Protein backbone atom coordinates (compact mmCIF):
# COMPACT_ATOMS: atom_id res chain seq x y z
CA UNK A 1 0.00 0.00 0.00
CA UNK A 2 2.81 2.35 -1.01
CA UNK A 3 4.44 3.79 -4.14
CA UNK A 4 1.60 4.86 -6.60
CA UNK A 5 -2.15 5.02 -6.06
CA UNK A 6 -2.58 1.52 -8.08
CA UNK A 7 -6.17 0.91 -8.62
CA UNK A 8 -6.90 -2.63 -9.19
CA UNK A 9 -10.08 -1.87 -11.25
CA UNK A 10 -12.76 -4.43 -9.78
CA UNK A 11 -15.63 -6.82 -11.08
CA UNK A 12 -18.00 -5.60 -13.72
CA UNK A 13 -21.59 -6.82 -12.65
CA UNK A 14 -23.63 -4.89 -14.99
CA UNK A 15 -27.38 -4.84 -14.68
CA UNK A 16 -30.14 -4.21 -17.60
CA UNK A 17 -31.09 -0.63 -18.24
CA UNK A 18 -34.03 0.70 -16.61
CA UNK A 19 -36.46 2.97 -19.20
CA UNK A 20 -38.80 4.74 -16.70
CA UNK A 21 -38.70 3.71 -12.89
CA UNK A 22 -37.44 5.44 -9.79
CA UNK A 23 -34.88 3.01 -9.14
CA UNK A 24 -31.12 3.12 -7.48
CA UNK A 25 -28.59 3.34 -9.86
CA UNK A 26 -24.77 2.83 -9.71
CA UNK A 27 -23.31 4.23 -12.70
CA UNK A 28 -19.61 3.23 -12.30
CA UNK A 29 -19.05 5.94 -9.26
CA UNK A 30 -22.87 7.89 -8.91
CA UNK A 31 -24.89 6.76 -6.27
CA UNK A 32 -28.89 7.97 -5.96
CA UNK A 33 -32.29 7.35 -6.68
CA UNK A 34 -34.00 8.63 -9.92
CA UNK A 35 -35.94 7.86 -13.31
CA UNK A 36 -33.31 7.52 -16.52
CA UNK A 37 -34.75 9.25 -19.01
CA UNK A 38 -33.62 9.80 -22.31
CA UNK A 39 -31.61 12.91 -23.49
CA UNK A 40 -31.75 15.67 -25.90
CA UNK A 41 -28.45 17.65 -24.25
CA UNK A 42 -24.83 16.67 -26.39
CA UNK A 43 -22.03 15.54 -24.32
CA UNK A 44 -18.30 16.47 -25.34
CA UNK A 45 -15.85 12.70 -25.90
CA UNK A 46 -13.88 13.31 -23.05
CA UNK A 47 -17.05 14.87 -20.61
CA UNK A 48 -18.57 12.06 -18.20
CA UNK A 49 -20.98 13.80 -16.32
CA UNK B 1 -8.14 34.43 -31.03
CA UNK B 2 -9.60 32.06 -28.12
CA UNK B 3 -9.70 28.22 -28.83
CA UNK B 4 -9.96 25.89 -25.32
CA UNK B 5 -7.47 23.12 -24.77
CA UNK B 6 -9.38 19.52 -24.97
CA UNK B 7 -8.09 17.04 -22.27
CA UNK B 8 -6.25 14.74 -24.39
CA UNK B 9 -4.66 11.84 -22.39
CA UNK B 10 -3.91 11.63 -18.47
CA UNK B 11 -0.94 9.12 -18.28
CA UNK B 12 -1.30 7.06 -14.60
CA UNK B 13 1.94 6.62 -12.75
CA UNK B 14 15.48 20.24 -18.33
CA UNK B 15 13.28 20.30 -21.72
CA UNK B 16 14.48 19.73 -25.31
CA UNK B 17 12.71 18.83 -28.75
CA UNK B 18 13.49 17.81 -31.84
CA UNK B 19 12.87 18.75 -34.85
CA UNK B 20 11.16 25.37 -35.87
CA UNK B 21 9.90 28.36 -34.46
CA UNK B 22 8.94 27.39 -31.09
CA UNK B 23 7.47 29.06 -28.05
CA UNK B 24 7.54 28.02 -24.56
CA UNK B 25 5.60 29.36 -21.72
Amino acid sequence: LLHAPATVCGPKKSTNLVKNKCVNFNFNGLTGTGVLTESNKKFLPFQQF
Amino acid sequence: GFSALEPLVDLPIRFQTLLAAYYVG
